[PDB]
RNA sequence: GCGCUGCUGCAGUUGAAACGCCCGUAGUUGGCCCCCCGCCGCCACGAGGAAACGGGAGCGCUCCAGGCAGGCCCGUUGGAC
């Protein structure tokens, strides 16, 4: 919590040394590829995927079985959401800050906040234009958020 | 954020050693690390060292002798004439007899007594002494 | 900007391979237009007075040329400040002398003396071809002379033996790998030895290698490359065999002298 | 037959320039005699190009192009010669003129370190070559074509979309 | 077309009561005792993977004289780009020397799962790798660890030893 | 002199001096990894381009500040670099 903080903790994960497969693993390559298939046909960002898998299936990393992570997975299989995860929830935060302000008009700190969540968004958004991720001609806009949210979700 | 691996690598070696430690980690490697070090060792300052891999940022180990001085890095990487290695020497080193300066060169990582010998010039590294 | 042409030259201003004092004087003879620019020759004066020391002063030296006592490729030439280059004949019968003004190692104006059999000719190098009124072919050399209708095998940078009482080609080396030459422009006057390469650059200068004979290697520009034969030297050189001495030989040479 | 394609657009294209009446003058290829068209064969060449000479090639838009440009360097009448030197487009505003940003960079002694300093230089660019900001283009020396123009593009290599601009001595 | 490789044909074709090798290649060690490599062609040595442990202790006890190490055969390139004078061709990730080292010591020992990869800089003596193997597992692997290092030598010039940690 | 203008090489709790705080464009700076191909910087060598001045080889203007002289039996006497 550094870039628009003064917060510096360390939680993460460290994953294994190796990289094989469980000696219990019984689930070939296609097998998961079919289950990814379906959950992302449920509006399932990988994110959650990924806790699913870990979960219920008993796969520490998809990365092993397979060879390849979930989202080029989702790409050659052309089901990958064509903005990107983290941008798009930052953008629902966004949206969700400017509701409740123009509700009350008062809250200072709110306003704060929505200063901090635009320009994040604002330094993803040209890294994903650079790239070659994103339309050259993507652009965020205030007033129209919401429809970029309700197509592009 | 971080930036001058070697500086921090030097630091902390010179911290052990000034409590007469045995012992060290460093925690990100590198191939001029290794260099510097391996001169350390052929001229006889730091014994032996171990690399260890993980994958992402190698940890080092080194053991330590006595012996050492001082040691440290020239951020900007000057460019040395192969005729102006003497003010250098004269204004980094206690004497002009056992001092030794690291250049990076087309010909590689040397010593300045070495790079005097082919009559090149190249790029500062550091020093020790 | 001055209105027009320069007549005068001041001393500190001359070329340093004239080898003119200090304290000789505020001016410097003035080389009047001919076969040779003025960076490319040396004043008559300056031979006849301050090296051969036939006379003490400017007027003598009118005089005598004046008299009609010096040859210059056959022609009398009574001008003071005529320009004598590379490759010329210099003979004065009065006194039987016959010198080829050609360059030392060191790089600078060197009289070789000649015999009978050879004085009768020159070496000139070839750099324009060029066609003239009527589309005629044309030829100029390096001492401000052209001939007409040469002979189609001849090509840019070669050398030419011309007569010297009638100026008609006799015959001609090509420039090529393994041809013998001696170097006249740059820090390696004076030098000679054997091409070894030949590099071009499109749009820019083309680079010459040789080899001397003792195995040294240097490189100049083909604008000052001048060739003196196949593989042996067509004219009589100097004593010395274009060999420069370093510093070293040049000094123990000096003190042997002492 | 691909040789009488090439000579009907080349004899058509003359045509309608003479029916754009809108214009004051008729522009037409000084080699070229005018003439050649009212030939029904193809027994005669209708356009004229030629070759720069420093390795570089021709474009097919020229050889196969229906433009008059007298100072292309390519089917014009001006000549290639001294230096050639590389830079990025920073505006193509002008009819068929351009700015080309050169960068390099200059050291200071005192301080033994360096500065990075541009250069914007004017160019003519022929209609054979389509160029957008950023590209990166190849200018050779001419004679003075106009005020501060002494530059004539002779190649284009595309750069791609949305790069970030970037320090690029060349 | 060598004697060896015939005889190990025709035990493959007396094992199945649809693979097929690309070489063999013979080590020698310090003892009497050899090593023989088998040449997997890449796209099949999962093929050969699942079951190899049977089948190399199989072929050991048909022929004797020597044991007998399954690994794929890769290639690498020399250049991380080549330039036609157009375009430019990157070499892939895959086709670099350190990748192959490293898939190659994975092979060599491919039943047991690699810990850790050390190397040591000695003063004088020429740097060394040494690799940590699962302590689990050793008396197994205990007599074969001095045709592992020489099989690695002689592949990579890289010099190795073992232990158990 | 002066490390009292500080690149080498100053100072910034209290002596003079850290913007009240945050976001942020130009600008500056950016972890690790591929053994060799192309390009930029970099190092070395070289060509090319006036001397005078400065450095510097040799020479007893009686020495010297200087000058390029000079000796007989002179590198082709010399003025090298
Ligand atoms: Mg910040
Ligand atoms: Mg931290
Ligand atoms: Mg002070
Ligand atoms: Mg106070
Ligand atoms: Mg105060």
């Amino acid at each position: 919590g550094r870039m628009h903080s003064k917060g510096k903790g360390i939680s993460r994960s460290a994953i294994p040394y190796t990289r094989a497969p469980a000696p219990w693993n019984k689930y070939t390559p296609e097998d998961v590829c079919e289950q990814i298939c379906k959950l992302a046909k449920k509006g399932t960002p990988p994110s959650r995927i990924g806790l699913i898998l870990r979960d219920q299936f008993a796969i520490g990393q998809v990365k092993n079985v397979t060879g390849s992570k979930i989202v080029r997975i989702l790409k050659a299989k052309g089901l990958a959401p064509e903005i990107p995860e983290d941008l798009y929830c930052m953008i629902k935060k966004a949206v969700a800050i400017r509701k409740h302000l123009e509700r009350s008009r008062r809250d200072k700190d709110s306003k704060f906040r929505l200063i901090l969540v635009e320009s994040r968004i604002h330094r993803l958004a040209r890294y994903y234009r650079q790239a070659r991720r994103l339309p050259p001609t993507f652009r965020y806009k205030s007033d129209q958020a919401a429809a970029l949210l309700a197509t592009y979700a | 954020v971080r930036i001058n691996v070697l500086r921090d690598a030097l630091k902390s070696i010179c911290n052990a050693q000034r409590i007469g430690k045995k012992q060290v980690i460093v925690r990100p490697s590198s191939k001029v690390i290794i260099e510097f070090l391996q001169l350390m060792q052929k001229n006889g300052y730091i014994s032996d060292f171990a690399v260890v891999d993980n994958h992402r940022s190698n940890r080092i180990v080194v053991n330590l002798i006595g012996r050492l001085n001082k040691a440290g890095v020239i951020s900007p990487r000057f460019d040395i004439p192969a005729n102006d290695i003497e003010k250098w020497v004269v204004n980094l080193l206690p004497s002009r007899l056992f001092g030794h300066i690291i250049l990076t060169t087309s010909q590689g990582i040397m010593d300045h007594i070495e790079a005097q010998h082919r009559q090149i010039g190249g790029k500062v590294i550091g020093y020790f002494y | 900007m001055a209105r027009g042409v320069r007549k005068h030259l001041k001393r500190l201003n001359a070329p340093k391979h004239w080898l003119l004092d200090k304290m000789g004087g505020i001016w410097a003879p003035r080389p009047t237009n001919g076969p040779h620019g003025l960076r490319e020759c040396i004043p008559l004066i300056l031979i006849l007075r301050n090296r051969l020391h036939y006379a003490n002063t400017y007027a003598e030296t009118s005089m005598i040329l004046q008299d009609k006592n010096v040859l210059i490729d056959g022609k009398p030439r009574t001008d003071p400040t005529f320009p004598v280059g590379f490759m010329d004949v210099f003979e004065i019968p009065k006194v039987h002398k016959t010198f080829r003004v050609l360059y030392d190692v060191k790089g600078r104006f060197t009289l070789v003396p000649i015999q009978s059999n050879e004085a009768g000719f020159k070496l000139c190098r070839v750099q324009k071809i060029f066609l003239g009124d009527k589309g005629m072919p044309y030829l100029s050399t390096h001492d401000a002379r052209t001939i007409r209708f040469p002979h189609p095998d001849i090509k840019t940078n070669d050398t030419i033996k011309i007569n010297l009482k009638t100026g008609k080609i006799d015959e001609w080396y090509k420039f090529d790998i393994g041809k013998i030459v001696m170097v006249t422009g740059g820090r390696n006057c004076g030098r000679i030895g054997t091409i070894q390469a030949i590099d071009k650059h499109m749009g820019s200068y083309t680079m010459i290698r040789m080899k001397d004979t003792e195995g040294t290697e240097f490189l100049t520009r083909l604008c000052n490359v001048f060739v003196i034969g196949n593989d042996s030297p067509a004219v009589a050189i100097p004593t010395t065999k274009g060999i420069r001495p370093d510093i070293i030989k040049n000094r123990e040479l000096r003190l042997r002298s002492i | 037959r691909r040789a009488l394609e090439r000579a009907e657009t080349l004899r058509k294209a003359a045509y309608e320039m003479a029916e754009n009446q809108h214009e004051r003058a008729y522009h037409k290829q000084s080699q070229i005699f005018q003439g050649r068209f009212l030939r029904k064969d193809n027994a005669r060449c209708l356009r004229f190009y030629k070759s720069i000479g420093m390795g570089y090639h021709t474009p097919i838009t020229a050889i196969n192009g229906t433009y008059i440009d007298k100072k292309c360097p390519f089917t014009g009448n001006v000549s290639i010669r001294g230096r050639i030197l590389r830079g990025v487009v920073h505006s193509a505003k002008m009819q068929r003129s351009i700015i080309v940003r050169r960068d390099y960079l200059h050291f200071v002694q005192k301080y033994k370190r360096y500065e990075r300093r541009h250069k914007h230089v004017a160019a003519h660019l022929s209609p054979c070559f389509r160029v957008k900001e950023g590209d990166i283009v190849t200018i050779g020396e001419c004679r003075p074509l106009s005020k501060t123009i002494r530059f004539n593009v002779i190649k284009v290599e595309p750069v791609s979309e949305a790069a970030k601009k970037r320090f690029s001595p060349f | 077309l060598s004697e060896l490789e015939k005889q190990v044909a025709g035990t493959l074709l007396k094992l199945e009561d649809t693979l097929y090798i690309s070489s063999v290649k013979e080590i020698a060690v310090d003892g009497d005792k050899k090593a023989a490599v088998v040449y997997v062609p890449y796209p099949m040595l999962q093929s050969f993977q699942k079951n190899s442990e049977a089948l190399i202790l199989k072929l050991e006890k048909n022929h004797s004289g020597h044991r007998f190490i399954i690994v794929a055969n890769r290639t690498i390139m020399k250049n991380a780009y080549v330039f036609t004078g157009k375009k430019s061709i990157r070499r892939p990730r895959s086709r670099t020397m350190t990748s192959v080292y490293n898939c190659i010591l994975d092979d060599i020992c491919y039943p047991i799962h690699v810990i850790g990869k050390r190397t040591l800089y000695p003063a004088g003596s020429n740097p060394r790798l040494q690799v940590v193997l699962p302590k689990a597992v050793y008396n197994e692997v205990s007599e074969r660890t001095k045709t592992y290092s020489a099989v690695y030598k002689a592949l990579t010039e890289r010099d190795t030893e073992f232990i158990f940690m």
